[PDB]
């Protein structure tokens, strides 16, 4: 989603319907990349609480 | 006059159409104008914004309007600058025969020499018919006339039928209460 | 009981008890014409009903307030009414005609539009012009319907008192609930009643010719007058459509809130959508079990033929995956108070889940149920509201991309950022390749140029005639003809001697209006063009149909949609609103002109087209360079029609509705009636679709989905389009249907390629298929009852209609449709028996003199209406397929003939002269007491004649034809190949035909094709009564040559051909095992399969099937040349005389010689025809294999037939299958048995016929 909002933002950059140089749907199998979030602690755990 | 000639073809507007061009640069004149509407920025802009708007149409020059306007009048000035007003001025326009609280609208006015006018007075002038409403407005101007509506309703009123040799005015107004369904007709002296 | 009183005999006679006579025929054709409106209401109220058709009534339709609030006066006294409830809102309001009236002279209780009124407005009161114009069109809505009211009803009720029928093949009575049980009989009888009131007299109005008698009750409103025939056309619909109460209920509801509400036919149109909404467009949802056809497509993509390759059943996984439907149809049910209706039909809806006759017949059954109502407007409110649309365009083309002008055409860059360039493009090598083709050039083709636009349909040269006074030049008036001065013919007449640059500024002028209602939609207003207007568009025609016949082409019906429709294909409707008006200067138009005037400058440089002269305008197409550049034919008319194109059109608009209404004022909508319309719309529409799925599509897309899916969508495939709309077909790939969110998206996404250069699209995505308005689902067709109304005709003029045997013609296409439509024929087609019988007799008013007029029983059959028991036969006998004409009335008689020879006796006729045919019997004393023969002939008498001919003198006539021979005629080749042909047909061929169909027979037939509407008043309709009178005073003593050549022959049927499709599978609405006869024929036969609009094509042997002249008459002739004798020059001049360059003629005569006909081309010499009914069902395959010769027996010797003369072998084709298909029950293989007379004798007596026509 971050790699979609990236995207977004160069489409609102370039003034286009689409942005022609994108980050997101590429060719590149990526399904491994993971941007930090709230999800995951310091020591290693969830966030639920 | 008007802008963006789209705002004449939307607006569905009856008469002809005359895409103009002047032979300056407009968008420097915009922004040299003091006291306008806005910033003058803000008036290039929405310039810009009815340029974009019109058509693609290849417009004209200018010279076309004036040069119909102003220089007919010039060669009638060097005919018939020295004969007499009365013998060689006329009037069109619509007229009612009865007489309630002679009914007559000026249309067009012409100037032509003796010979012309004297073939215009036989000319077949009752053919076209309209209505036409009299209000009860007068206004500033000096003789006793009052501000009318007409709606023309058959045909219209062809150039030929005027004219090639004859000079006339192109646009004028209505000016002399119920509808009363008169027909035009030609005077003079 | 009161109508059994007088109809005892002819109730139980169309119900198949006792057979039909010419007795009670003409008994109750008495009786049919004997009647008052108190003796047809003595009826409704007569006949106790079951409280199940009861329901309430709201008491606010009788009370309605007046109607001076609603219209209002324009600052140019143009007569327009206030809109209460949106811009839509301009239609008739219901409300207060009881006022504004005066009573007749001698019908006391009924009225007329008072004098009074109209002198006022005449003179210009204000009042009295909103009066007379609320008068009128009160008038106008109240006159759309075909015959007087109350003779449909009663036609019902004669019809439909017989109780419930014994169907021969399923052998049981059926179900059809009786006449007491239906809702819009008793809403029709109360509404009746209670506007009657305490007045003697009951009918709330009388139908006049010209304008409708009102009543004088204080109650009346003028919503009843369309109220009354929409209940008359849901009772009519629901004895013999096999309706459900509750549906028609549901309709009756809606037509009574129609009437409560504050305007009748705008609550019509806006509830237009609410029964295919709830039930069609959310259909099953979820299903288990079915079957549908398996259609597969034959690979050249352009030539549409197809295969039926078996039944397949159906899964869980082709439930309906289309996006939802309630929020917005609940929201719809409760903007205008209609909750109630959308829940029932909701909940109806949602309990069907599997494909099969019942679910299809409830979906014949809602569709149904719409209102079916013509809506009606002042002209007025027609050309100031839909003529003031026009196309937003939110991305432009870029002023930068023009270049500059040359003359008055700007040329598109090539370095250009905008879409317009793909169309550019494609007009372009359009444009080029159109022009380098040397059949443009062909004279031939000019001359069919010039013979396509001048149609008997052309009008409004009625400002061009005065511009050109006012343009100084000299027309022929052509003072003493019978000519009207409109026609497009006496135009063209005018300007046939000419110069172009004269008639160049004649290209500016105006045009006038023409007015068409239609089912549930606005009116429809045609247009037409003058004459040099439509010649200077040429090549805005030619490149548009190069695009739609070489490079894109989508289609120049059915089939295509039962392919589109089935499970595993979706399909995608596109439909573009306002699409006249969305096409401009601004984009399309600009680019298009470009396009062409670029793109015809190479293979055509010097030479002028027709008429037009080349020409020179000056360019500054380089910025650094001005000159002045040669200019071609077409590039001058692209210079011509580009002014016109740029400045607008005006209208001159005319009502008769309205006094005091005249005005023109200019627009930008295309016009409808141009030479160049549904070409050029198909054009644009295929070149949009595909710059949109090749270029548009692919650069506003992240999801590989999407762009996987517009990657394999092309228009060459899978789009095709018809005049404005068209759908797009979605192949359904291995793993099943297609994923709907990523169509949907798709959707979305050609939405916003509309709003970006002007067009609307309307897309409707359903799961099923829309297509020139035949509504498919799940590849079964359901016909639209509501589109085809039994009671009202389009009327758009105020003048009075024609007279009495023209009412009479449109009953057989009344019949026609209910035979296209799914009927239950045991009532339907006894209900066309009691009507029929109803309208047969006139009363007509000569002086001083008494006269009656009746066509026979006979005639009716002849016209193709067949019986139900002939002289002693089995009740319920024949079928609705027969033939129309002589080869229908042979084989209905030769499948009686023993039987009916041995009626003969009883009451016996009988004579010593032995005949093969009959016998023991004579025929005269029996045929000619009983009306046969007269009937026969008198059906043969010509319908609608008139001749005025107004005493045409002999030189202005001459030097009319003379202009009208020079404007069609300009090359003098075409002139000497003419009267080559001429000369060389009396020399040759002349004597045997006396007939000849030739090109000077155009200016002739154009001449009278202009008085073909001069509607003279007395004389000729009192000759036609002469006619009529004599011809059945006469006694013939035969059939005509025809028949009894055909009386020889005999056959045999046997052995019940195989089925051509499954049984089980649901195919088409009102189709079923309830519907024996025409389902039972359907899987006999199979359907067509077939595009069937290039099978015709096909047929005719015309090198392009273009002349102006009846190409059937010259392939007739062809052909009756070729089998009676007629050595190969009287061919080769009878095709000089349509004109040709002398040596293909000459090769195609010594083809046509010798080569074999096909089997429905060999019709002509004998002048058959494929009746329309046999247009749904497959005929080529039963003509190929199930009517053969030779039968099984062996050779008879009455079997054979010479290697000469071989045609008969496929005229006894025709034979042989129309006694096949005129019999109930299934197809059957028939097998040929004695002729009587030998081959030899046969051909002797055709061509004895064929010697006189």
């Amino acid at each position: 989603d971050e790699a979609d909002d990236a995207t977004k933002k160069q489409a609102k950059d370039t003034e286009k319907a689409k942005a022609q140089v994108t980050y997101s749907d590429t060719g590149i199998n990526n399904a491994n990349e993971l941007s930090r979030s709230g999800n995951v602690d310091n020591e290693g755990g969830s966030n639920q609480k | 006059f008007a802008h963006a000639d789209s705002e004449l073809l939307n607006a569905n507007y009856f008469g002809h159409l005359l895409r103009l061009k002047i032979p300056y640069i407009t968008e420097v004149n915009l922004m040299i104008r003091k006291n306008r509407e806005g910033g003058e920025l803000f008036q290039l802009v929405l310039s810009y914004l009815y340029k974009m708007y019109a058509t693609s149409a290849q417009p004209k020059w200018f010279g076309s309007l004036l040069r119909l306007l102003i220089c007919p009048w010039l060669h009638m000035e060097k005919l018939i600058g020295e004969a007499d007003p009365a013998s060689t001025s006329a009037e069109i326009g619509w007229h009612v025969p009865r007489e309630q609280l002679d009914g007559f609208i000026p249309y067009v006015s012409i100037r032509a020499p003796r010979l012309v006018i004297e073939e215009l007075m036989e000319k077949n002038w009752g053919q076209y018919h309209a209505q036409v409403i009299v209000t009860d407005q007068l206004v500033v101007g000096e003789p006793r006339r009052v501000s009318a509506k007409a709606v023309i309703k058959g045909n219209h009123l062809p150039v030929k039928l005027i004219s090639r040799f004859a000079c006339f005015t192109l646009t004028s107004k209505y000016e002399m209460g119920a509808a009363y369904n008169a027909r035009l007709a030609f005077r003079s002296d | 009981s009161m109508i059994l009183t007088q109809f005892g005999p002819f109730i139980e006679s169309i119900s198949g008890i006792t057979d039909q006579s010419n007795d009670v025929f003409e008994n109750a054709a008495k009786a049919f014409s004997m009647f008052t409106r108190s003796d047809v209401y003595k009826a409704l109220d007569e006949i106790p009903f079951s409280e199940d058709a009861m329901l309430p009534i709201p008491p606010t339709i009788y009370t309605k307030p007046s109607h001076d609030s609603y219209y209002y006066i324009d600052a140019l006294n143009r007569v327009r009414r206030k809109t209460y409830q949106g811009p839509d809102d301009v239609y008739v309001p219901n409300c207060s005609i009881v006022e504004l009236l005066e009573p007749h002279e001698t019908l006391t209780s009924y009225g007329r539009l008072s004098e009074a009124i109209e002198n006022r407005a005449k003179d210009g009161d204000s009042q009295a012009r909103i009066a007379t114009t609320y008068g009128r069109i009160a008038e106008s809505q109240a006159r759309q319907i075909k015959a007087p009211l109350e003779k449909f009803v009663l036609a019902l009720l004669v019809a439909e008192a017989g109780g419930s029928l014994y169907d021969p093949v399923l052998q049981k009575y059926d179900e059809i609930p009786g006449l007491s049980h239906n809702c819009p009989l008793w809403c029709f009888r109360e509404i009746c009643r209670h506007i009657s009131g305490p007045l003697p007299d009951r009918a709330p109005y009388l139908y006049l010719s010209a304008g409708v008698f009102w009543l004088m009750s204080p109650r009346m409103t003028s919503a009843i007058p369309p109220l009354l025939s929409d209940l008359v056309n849901l009772a009519i619909l629901q004895q013999t459509a096999g309706l459900d109460p509750s549906l028609v209920r549901l309709g009756v509801q809606i037509c009574l809130h129609a009437a409560a509400s504050s305007s009748y036919a705008w609550f019509i149109l806006k509830t237009k959508s609410i029964f295919p909404q709830n039930t069609l467009h959310s259909m099953y949802e979820s299903l288990e079990g079915g079957y549908c056809p398996n259609l597969e497509w034959l690979e050249p993509r352009s030539d549409y033929k197809f295969m039926y390759m078996g039944a397949m059943p159906l899964s869980t996984k082709y439930a309906r995956s289309a996006p939802s439907n309630d929020k917005k149809a609940r929201e719809l049910g409760e903007k205008y108070g209609l909750s109630s209706v959308v829940s029932e039909l909701r909940r109806r809806t949602k309990t069907y889940s599997k494909h099969d006759f019942t679910s299809v017949r409830y979906i014949r059954d809602a569709m149904a149920c719409t209102s079916g109502i013509f809506l009606v407007r002042t002209p007025t409110e027609t050309v100031l509201q839909e003529y003031t649309q026009s196309p937003e365009i939110k991305v432009p083309i870029p002023q930068k991309d023009w270049t500059g002008p040359i003359g008055e055409i700007r040329i598109l860059k090539d370095t250009t950022s905008s879409i317009a360039r793909y169309l550019y493009r494609t007009w372009y090598l359009a444009a080029a390749r159109m022009a380098a083709q040397p059949r443009t050039w062909d004279p031939l083709f000019q001359a069919i140029m010039r013979s396509q636009y001048v149609t008997a349909r052309g009008g409004s040269g009625a400002t061009l005639r005065e511009s050109l006074y006012a343009i100084n030049v000299s027309l022929p008036d052509f003072k003493g003809l019978p000519v009207k001065a409109a026609t497009k013919i006496f135009q063209a007449a005018q300007l046939a001697n000419l110069p172009f640059s004269h008639t160049s500024v004649a290209i500016l002028a105006d045009t006038s209006m023409g007015l068409r209602n239609q089912v549930q939609r606005r009116p429809r207003s045609i247009m037409p063009l003058n004459v040099p207007q439509q010649q200077v568009s040429a090549p805005h025609t030619l490149t548009a149909d190069y695009i739609n016949y070489h490079m894109n082409l989508s289609t120049t019906v059915i089939p295509l949609g039962v392919y589109a429709s089935s499970p595993p294909n979706q399909s995608i409707n596109i439909d573009i609103s306002a699409c006249d008006a969305s096409i401009t200067w601004d984009f399309f138009l600009s680019v298009i002109m470009a396009a062409i005037h670029e793109g015809v400058a190479s293979s055509s440089i010097g030479k002028p087209f027709m008429g037009v002269p080349a020409s020179i305008v000056n360019d500054e197409s380089v910025v650094g360079v001005r000159a002045a550049r040669p200019i071609s034919g077409m590039q001058n008319m692209i210079q011509h029609l580009s002014k016109l194109y740029k400045r607008g059109f005006s209208y001159r608009v005319n009502d008769s509705f309205s006094p005091g209404n005249d005005f023109t004022h200019m627009t930008t909508t295309f016009p409808s009636g141009s030479t160049a319309t549904s070409t050029e719309h198909t054009a644009n529409n295929s070149t949009m679709m595909e710059t949109f799925l090749t270029v548009w599509g692919p650069e506003h897309t992240d999801d590989p989905d999407v762009l996987r899916l517009m990657k394999s969508l092309t228009i060459q495939r899978n789009y095709v389009c018809q005049g404005d709309d068209g759908l797009m077909i979605i192949d359904g790939n291995t793993a099943g249907k297609v994923n709907s969110e990523t169509i949907q998206k798709m959707l979305e996404l050609i939405s916003k390629y509309g709003e970006e250069f002007g067009w609307k699209y309307d897309i409707a995505y359903d799961g099923t298929a829309e297509y020139l308005k035949l509504y498919f689902i799940f590849g079964c067709r359901i016909p639209n009852l509501s589109r085809h109304p039994i009671v009202g005709k389009e009327r758009a003029n105020s003048s009075a209609e024609e007279p009495w045997p023209a009412i009479l013609d449109q009953i057989m296409g009344i019949f026609f449709n209910g035979v296209h439509d799914g009927l239950q024929w045991q009532r339907w087609i006894r209900y066309s028996w009691a009507l029929c019988c109803a309208f047969s007799r006139q009363r007509t008013m000569t002086g001083e003199s008494v006269g009656y007029l009746q066509y026979p029983m006979w005639s009716f059959v002849y016209w193709g209406l067949p019986l139900v028991k002939v002289f002693g036969s089995d009740p319920w006998i024949f079928s609705w397929y027969m033939p129309t004409g002589d080869l229908g009335m042979y084989s209905w008689i030769s499948l009686i003939r023993p039987l009916m020879t041995r009626w003969m006796v009883a009451n016996g006729y009988v004579t010593d002269k032995c005949s093969p045919v009959f016998g023991n019997a004579d025929y005269r004393k029996c045929f000619n007491e009983l009306k046969l023969y007269q009937g026969y002939y008198m059906a043969q008498l010509p319908r609608n004649p008139k001749k005025s001919g107004r005493a045409a003198p002999r030189e202005v006539r001459e030097q009319f034809t003379q202009a009208l021979s020079d404007y069609l005629m300009q090359n003098p080749e075409l002139k000497s190949r003419v009267l080559r042909g001429r000369s060389e047909w009396e020399k040759y061929g002349a004597g045997i035909i006396h007939n000849p169909p030739s090109l000077f027979d155009v200016p002739h037939k154009w001449y009278q094709g202009a008085q073909e509407a001069a509607t003279a008043t007395r004389e000729e309709l009192a000759e036609m009564d002469e006619t009529l009178m004599r011809a059945r005073k006469h006694s013939y003593s035969s059939f005509s040559k025809l028949l009894e050549a055909y009386l020889l022959v005999k056959w045999r049927m046997c052995e019940a051909r195989e089925p051509s499709v499954d049984l089980r599978l649901p195919l088409c609405a009102g189709i079923d095992p309830l519907n024996s006869d025409p389902f039972l024929k359907m899987v006999s036969v199979g359907p067509m399969l077939q595009s069937t609009r290039k099978y015709f094509a096909q047929t005719l042997f015309m090198a392009k099937t273009v002349s102006g002249l009846d190409v059937n008459a010259i392939d007739s002739a062809l052909l009756r040349l070729r089998t009676l004798g007629a050595d190969k020059k009287a061919l080769t001049a009878q095709l000089l005389m349509v004109g040709l360059q002398e040596s293909e003629a000459d090769a195609l005569a010594g083809k046509i010689m010798l080569q074999d006909v096909n089997t429905v081309q060999l019709a002509r010499v004998v002048n058959l025809a494929v009746p329309d009914t046999w247009m749904s069902l497959d005929f080529d395959t039963m003509f190929k294999h199930h009517v053969k010769l030779l039968p099984k027996d062996g050779r008879h010797l009455n079997t054979d037939i010479p290697p000469r003369m071989g045609w008969l072998r496929a005229i006894l084709r025709f034979l042989g299958a129309g006694m096949a298909m005129t019999a109930t029950g299934v197809a059957v293989d028939i097998y040929l048995e004695d002729i009587h007379g030998g081959g030899r004798s046969l051909g002797q007596r055709f061509m004895t016929w064929m010697r006189q026509e």
